């Protein structure tokens, strides 16, 4: 055994490491994935704030994200005081959600594509290059990108932070022209979604047929079952979410319980094995000592004990039986949920009505009681819980999909070559800000 | 000649590089011609911190995270301009109201914006940060470095008032309608700062600003969008020109 | 172009008025922004438009976001007191869904888009969706208590009885809807006004794609500034299309020597206001916003 | 000899004066022994500001009343050291919030603490101030203008970080807790901000300060009185003997 | 007087136990935080007394005002994570009525009193109310969380079975109700130290009237600084009373001389982070409270 040591990780959001013990063929033993990631602390510091500000300040966990814990916080709050939004509030809402998952599975494609090739070359995509194929197929990213931003700031006030989400449904309804202008735009996304998902299937499946990849120079071997884990999934809807107001929540509380890093992370290692050639600055110098328990700095929410994959597979997997697992399952299914929101964006439009009301007629002070919300993240299960009282936060807790996947993929790094283990945590599309809040 | 571009991450949402990103195709002919990203987690696997021609750092510092604290201090010994993008950078924002004691480090409790920690040349405030004016920025840096001397002195014009807000502090707020603006007797009533609020905490009550302190998350972008606080004559009148020039240096 | 130092950037300055005998019913001028922001919208230059439409207390104006060539008719008249314009200049690019803003108000109303085009600070989206904006001249502005305070005491008239306000030849004119008329000598009227006013150097909403207002026109009729490549193409196009009469500024009387005039006065108070602020205390000042 | 004290009452509410007088048989014996009252329009008939060795000045300046104006410079004209007496003289405080629009002067819109206006030597601050300080500041001033050297030592060290405060700013709110403590490392849960605050804005969840920001009339007091704003440690750490001084002071 | 320059100034240092059985049945170290508020309380030095009551969740403090013997005994014990003593201290002497107000806390508590009786802002009443203050030494402090997490993982104990908590001999003790015994290393607590408190200057609570702790005395004994007149008048009545055993501490292992050297170490290595402060940055440092 040796201990190798990549930080910081790359083409992820936020600031990770990954601390792994290895064979002598270089080949993972036991590693920790962990975020390094300053600790905020929005749950602790919403205790006292008001039920407004606190889903705002929430959104500013993550940018790409803002949408998930918008959505959740403010649905955590209308739980726990009993609030019941309006169907044309709720309708805009799932436009914005589908929207947001549109731009971020899009961006994802831009982080994962300089690992993998052309198929039936050995000739890696290189996106910044103007050349072809890889200039058409970011002119398709950017092209379907703007056009999910554009229809998540008409539904949702902003792209970035959405403005529109208000406890008891939203500010504004939009007008006939902005209906009809979303409707434009999903109808052009969705002919740019299904050309850019056959085209990652495609790329996707040159990779499970290759047997090699070239990181840094040299030929690292492709497990055939790279990425595998025992952990299971974890969902609870296919597109939206469930809360604590439904008749029958697709999410059980009396099954979760976080623990600290401890239960599941490796004590104080010392790093013996270092590559300066690691693409492109080398790994940790040799004599440095890790601890994964003190320095992961999330908690590790587990679901019947145990921690557990979500997203776009654990998704497909609840609600499909997808049967396929590990790294290039994890690709497949996220680029096989392109359409739904194409055509969910489209449904819901159709029963819009935008003279409908917004914003609930009553809006409750909230006695104390827990409510939660899960928001179906574009990374996984996105679950608030709070007790609002007077219209104060008495008690706010922030189960964040990365959170979840950060011990799972740690599990799945298992047997993969050290140097392709980045790509075991590519898969999981980290949001290592949002894992930490 | 291309200049030399990183996107340094700080204690930040990365919401400001996707706010870059929001360019679209402007953003990829900047990086065609006129800028190389040299460094930036997110996009490229440069693991260090390179020498840059122009650093935008988003995000805040934590002063318990040791490596957050070397990677400004190394930032601004690496960078020719130092670009605070975005409220969090510029302000502080949302990482104000930190105060530790949650996991896994409780002791995670105190966040200053960059310029309280080193220098800052430029802030680009706004929580999310306009796209267009991160491309602003980008292009009149430019032409700051690789102009002639007519793009040279535009570009320090229409980059004045954006340096001179980093000068002014690093605080952002409802409030600074207040101290700055109404009570120096300086609002005229347009109703800007409302249209900028990201969080809908300024309404108007008889043609006055009325904030709501406890939704503010003391972001500063009301302040700057305010046309009270700098109003440049010189820039601003010609704002056909400058329009024409910007577009023209991103055209195909 | 023309650079004039007090009028701004302009490529023709004429005196014109709305062919639209509907508009004119009830315009305060000529009709001129009226007409322009219902022709833009009929010719698709703009798909809507910031106008102070009418609010929940009597003259006083609400900015509304209007669609509908009736939406942009409800705001015509002269409110002489605040309406926050720029507060729907997001808003329009979001629930709106519009493609391309119009807008109207004062000069400092005017400047606003024009900084927020340039240095959008949390103004996605604004910069390029901004279509057209009409200025109107201003010399000052007030709060609505001033206005009430002007109009019932000084004028002593009821503002539900009010059917236009005018301030013309130094006074403060009220015309009710049964026909009477009150004046107001305009020197008892600088108490109230809004104090920020005092620090304006713009009067003929210099920074507008077109600019208009009474001064150097006859009754009925508008001053008219054609100024940005926006703006001459909307007028040109509109003239040519029959909806507007013109005349020449200079076969107008009092013209554009009398509004070169006023102009001076209003930026040479306000430019010593400004200085005055420097040393307004005791071995300090006050804020410059144009330092 | 006995310094020369006024009263100059801008736009404040008395509270000041009153918190003053709320030192009771303490304020006779300081009029009888260390101080002439040589101007109040409260108390006595000089109508006009007169020369003064400490100009308690409380409230704030209303930049659209001409009179105020000239009141507040010439007071600093006729002033030894000048005292921002109270919230809204140092910081501003419910004058903040002033924005105009009423009966009969809608134009009396914008304030300013007077420190925007002339130089000031020492601040009070609190709303109301607490009685032993303006207290404590007058029997100092005497001891700076009228003892001995170790008097005067004595007096110069107490009145420090007063001063201090009137050099750092003229803000106060409660997110100087969040800027100037939490953020800078410097909070350790005492909870004393929470005591302080007059309106009961702060309470400490896990030990740590939440603000009710829109509870908060922007008085400064919880800085001022935070022991991790200014801790002089060679007064404080003497405060029997200090204490003893001023009862000595005090009595009869 | 003594002048020691890591002690602070004192009168005289013993090494004491409350005589009171019932007292020291659960408390930390000798009893006398709770021995000496009970004895003022009875003599009249205070009519209440500031103390670290029990709160919401295991082992949480809750400052409360206690006016009864029996609300003084409930707050024995050491908690070691924040309690926010002084957020009581202006109300003691508001809707409780009091005029003699006792404080307990640790030495940055002690500091908030003194200079709330110095530069009291909005602090009226309180530099003449306070009465009596007791302060305990004290190293360093956590937040509830770094507790939790000391505690549950760390030493593998759940809160609702622990008796008592205990900082020594390099070790962060705990035991449990049912008689089991626990150590952490206390190089694996630094992590969740509050951050102010590397700040801090003070061990052994300078500023206090009296001053008490465990280091330097044996187990069930505290040493006891007597620093002030107050302090020297409430001591001597209470040990004539016959409220305390006593030993000079010079007679006393460790004695003076280990704490004195853990004091020494204490301000020696927070000195260094506070200058470390001034050139935090580049070109640029953080404030310093003590400036
Ligand atoms: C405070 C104020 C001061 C003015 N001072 C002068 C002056 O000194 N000299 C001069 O020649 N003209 C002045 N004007 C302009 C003049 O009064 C007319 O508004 C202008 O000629 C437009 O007339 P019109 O027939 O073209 O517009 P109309 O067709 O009657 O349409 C009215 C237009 O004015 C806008 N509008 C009405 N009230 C306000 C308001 N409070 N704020 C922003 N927009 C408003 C509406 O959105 C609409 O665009 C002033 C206008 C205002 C609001
Ligand atoms: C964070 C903390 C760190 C300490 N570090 C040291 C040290 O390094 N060396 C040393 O010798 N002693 C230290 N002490 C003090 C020691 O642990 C005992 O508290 C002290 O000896 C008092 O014991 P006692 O028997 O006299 O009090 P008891 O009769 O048991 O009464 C307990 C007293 O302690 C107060 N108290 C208990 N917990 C807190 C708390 N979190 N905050 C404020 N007040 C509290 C109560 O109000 C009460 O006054 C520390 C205490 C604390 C709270
Ligand atoms: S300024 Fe706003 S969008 Fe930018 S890093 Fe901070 S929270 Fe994110
Ligand atoms: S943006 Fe307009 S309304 Fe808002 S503070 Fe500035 S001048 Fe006043
Ligand atoms: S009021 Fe709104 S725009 Fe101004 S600082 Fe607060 S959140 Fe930002
Ligand atoms: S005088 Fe200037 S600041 Fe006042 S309303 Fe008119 S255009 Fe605006
Ligand atoms: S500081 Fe408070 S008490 Fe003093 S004048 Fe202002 S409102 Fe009154
Ligand atoms: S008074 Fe105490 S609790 Fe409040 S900010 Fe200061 S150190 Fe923190
Ligand atoms: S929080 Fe309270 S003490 Fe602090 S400035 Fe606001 S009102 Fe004053
Ligand atoms: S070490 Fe100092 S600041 Fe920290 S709790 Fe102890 S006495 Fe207070
Ligand atoms: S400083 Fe704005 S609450
Ligand atoms: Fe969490």
């Amino acid at each position: 055994t040796k201990v190798v040591e990549i930080s910081p990780t790359t083409r992820l959001e936020g600031h990770s490491k990954l601390t792994l013990k290895v064979n002598d063929q270089g080949i993972v033993e036991r590693g920790d994935w962990l975020s390094i990631t300053p600790v905020r602390g929005i749950e602790k510091l919403a205790i006292g704030k008001t039920m407004e500000q606190v889903p705002k300040i929430a959104s500013r966990v993550c940018g790409i994200c803002p949408i998930a814990h918008t959505l959740a916080s403010t649905e955590a709050m209308e739980a726990s005081i009993g609030c019941e939004i309006p169907t044309d509030a709720k309708l805009l809402r799932i436009i914005l959600h589908a929207a947001n998952r549109i731009h971020s599975h899009a961006l994802h494609n831009i982080l994962i594509l300089p690992d993998f090739y052309i198929p039936g070359t050995e000739k890696k995509f290189n996106l910044f290059a103007n050349e072809q194929p890889a200039r058409s197929v970011m002119a398709r990213i950017v092209r379907i990108r703007e056009i999910a931003q554009t229809i998540a700031a008409i539904a949702g006030g902003e792209a970035i932070h959405p403005s529109n989400p208000r406890i008891g449904g939203m500010y504004h309804n939009v007008s006939p022209r902005a209906k009809q202008k979303m409707a434009d735009l999903a109808k052009e996304c969705l002919v740019l979604v299904h050309e850019q998902m056959e085209f990652m299937l495609d790329v996707i499946r040159n990779m499970q047929n290759r047997e090699f990849v070239e990181v840094g120079g040299k030929q690292i071997p492709l497990p055939k079952k790279l990425g595998y884990h025992n952990q299971g999934v974890m969902a609870t809807a296919p597109m939206y979410g469930s809360s604590s107001l439904d008749d029958n929540p697709t999410w059980d509380f009396t099954r979760w319980k976080e623990t600290r890093p401890w239960d599941w992370y490796m004590g104080e290692v010392t790093i013996d094995l270092e590559d300066p050639s690691y693409p492109i600055g080398g790994t940790t110098k040799v004599g440095t000592k890790a601890n994964p328990q003190m320095e992961s700095c999330t908690g590790v929410p587990t679901y019947d004990g145990q921690p557990v994959e979500v997203g776009p597979r654990a998704r497909l997997a609840t609600f499909k039986n997808f049967d396929e697992k590990g790294t290039f399952a994890q690709h497949i299914a996220r680029q096989m949920e392109y359409p739904d929101c194409c055509y969910t964006i489209l449904n819901c439009l159709d029963n819009l009505n935008t003279s409908g009301k917004v914003l609930a007629d009553h809006i409750p002070q909230g006695d104390g009681s827990m409510g939660w919300a899960a928001n179906e993240a574009p990374r996984g299960s996105n679950i608030h819980l709070a007790r609002v009282k007077d219209g104060k936060v008495r008690w706010y807790d922030m189960l964040v999909p990365t959170t979840w996947n950060f011990p799972t993929c740690s599990r799945a790094l298992t047997g993969a070559p050290w140097q392709i283990a980045e790509m075991v945590v590519r898969a999981y599309d980290p949001c290592v800000s949002c894992a930490t809040h | 000649n291309k200049i030399k571009i990183g996107h340094v991450h700080m204690s930040g949402c990365t919401g400001c590089l996707v706010s870059l990103a929001d360019n679209n195709l402007g953003l990829i002919k900047i990086l065609d011609d006129y800028a190389d990203l040299v460094y930036c987690l997110t996009l490229a696997d440069v693991r260090h911190i390179p020498e840059m021609d122009v650093a935008l750092v988003e995000g805040s510092v934590c002063l318990q995270d040791h490596e957050s604290v070397e990677d400004i201090k190394e930032t601004r010994k690496k960078s020719k301009i130092v670009v605070a993008l975005g409220s969090c950078a510029c302000y502080g924002n949302i990482t104000r109201f930190s105060r530790g004691g949650q996991h896994n480090q409780p002791q995670h409790e105190s966040y200053l914006p960059i310029g309280d920690l080193i220098d800052v040349d430029v802030y680009i405030p706004g929580c999310p940060p306009s796209p267009e004016l991160i491309r602003n920025v980008a292009v009149m840096a430019y032409l700051l470095l690789e102009g002639n001397e007519e793009q040279k002195e535009l570009a320090g014009k229409y980059l004045k008032p954006l340096m001179d807000l980093a000068k002014r502090g690093t605080s952002g707020c409802f409030c600074d309608l207040m101290y700055d603006v109404i009570n120096q007797g300086l609002c005229m009533g347009c109703g800007t700062c409302a249209a900028s609020c990201p969080v809908h905490a300024i309404t108007l009550e008889f043609g006055k600003p009325q904030g709501e302190r406890d939704l503010c998350i003391k972001c500063g972008s009301c302040y700057g969008a305010c046309p009270r606080s700098f109003f440049n004559l010189d820039v601003i009148s010609e704002f056909e020109n400058i329009s024409e020039i910007i577009a023209k240096a991103l055209k195909d | 172009m023309i650079e004039d130092p007090y009028l701004g950037k302009y490529v023709t300055c004429v005196s014109a008025r709305s062919t639209d005998k509907e508009i004119l019913k009830k315009a305060q001028d000529g009709g001129i922004a009226t007409a322009l922001m219902v022709y833009a919208l009929e010719e698709g230059f703009i798909d809507g438009t910031i106008v102070a439409g009418e609010g929940d207390k009597p003259w006083q104006p609400k900015p509304v976001v209007a669609m509908t060539r009736e939406d942009i008719l409800k705001a015509r008249g002269t409110r002489y007191n605040i309406s926050p314009q720029i507060s729907w200049l997001k808003e329009a690019t979001r629930s709106f869904g519009l493609d391309k803003v119009g807008v109207t108000g004062v000069c400092c109303q005017m400047q606003a888009v024009r900084k927020a085009q340039l240095y959008p600070i949390n103004m996605r989206d604004v910069p390029g969706k901004v279509a057209f904006t009409v200025g109107l001249f201003c010399m000052e502005n007030f709060s609505y208590k001033s206005l009430q305070s002007i109009v019932e005491d000084h004028a002593n008239q009821s503002l539900g009885s009010v059917k236009k306000m005018e301030i013309t030849k130094g006074k403060f004119w009220v015309y009710t809807e049964r026909g009477n008329v009150a004046t107001v000598p305009l020197k008892a009227t600088h108490k109230y006004e809004q104090p920020g006013c005092h620090v304006c150097l713009d009067y003929v909403s210099n920074l507008a794609d077109i600019s208009t207002g009474s001064v150097g026109s006859p009754d009925g009729w508008s001053t008219v500034f054609i100024r940005t490549k926006v703006g001459n193409e909307i007028w040109s196009k509109a003239v040519a299309d029959g909806m507007f009469e013109t005349k020449p500024i200079e076969e107008v009387k009092p013209g554009l020597d009398l509004l070169r005039k006023l102009a001076k006065q209003k930026i040479d108070k306000n430019q010593k206001t400004v200085e005055e602020r420097k040393t307004f205390g005791i071995n300090k000042g006050l804020r410059n916003p144009y330092a």
